[PDB]
């Protein structure tokens, strides 16, 4: 899918239907570093456990 | 956006959209080269059609 802004947060959708998700790390993959992508974005990705467990 | 069109179709044969994004300007150029020959080629050859 893609990553879509509705102006203020961001979120990650499919393409062909809207439905706006929360950017974790389930969604995503890591590749290199952040110098290398023409027009990259900062903002946070969020990681799924750090609420659920910290024990 | 016409990179990011580009960026899936190469995930549509099975390469990860990053390499294109980390090649984006080799891959233009030698887009652009590309186009130039079949120009050449087409502008003195005389049997193509
Ligand atoms: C863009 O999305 C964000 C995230 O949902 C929206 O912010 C929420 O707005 C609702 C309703 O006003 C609040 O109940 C939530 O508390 C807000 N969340 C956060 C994290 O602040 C935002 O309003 C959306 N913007 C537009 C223009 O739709
Ligand atoms: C996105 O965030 C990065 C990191 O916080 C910013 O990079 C910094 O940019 C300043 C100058 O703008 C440099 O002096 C710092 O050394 C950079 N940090 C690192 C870790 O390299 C970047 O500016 C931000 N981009 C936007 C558009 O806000
Ligand atoms: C989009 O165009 C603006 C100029 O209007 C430019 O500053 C920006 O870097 C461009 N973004 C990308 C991803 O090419």
């Amino acid at each position: 899918g893609v990553f879509v802004s509705n102006g203020t947060h961001w979120f990650v959708t499919q393409r062909n239907f809207y439905e706006p998700q929360i950017i974790t790390t389930d969604n995503t993959f890591v590749s290199g570093n952040c110098d290398v992508v023409i027009g990259i974005v900062n903002n946070t990705v969020y990681d799924p456990l750090q609420p659920e467990l910290d024990s | 956006p016409f990179a990011m069109q580009m960026a899936y179709r190469f995930n549509g044969i099975g390469v990860t959209q990053n390499v294109l994004y980390e090649n984006q300007k080799l891959i233009a150029n030698q887009f652009n080269s590309a186009i130039g020959k079949i120009q050449d080629s087409l502008s003195s050859t005389a049997s193509a059609l």
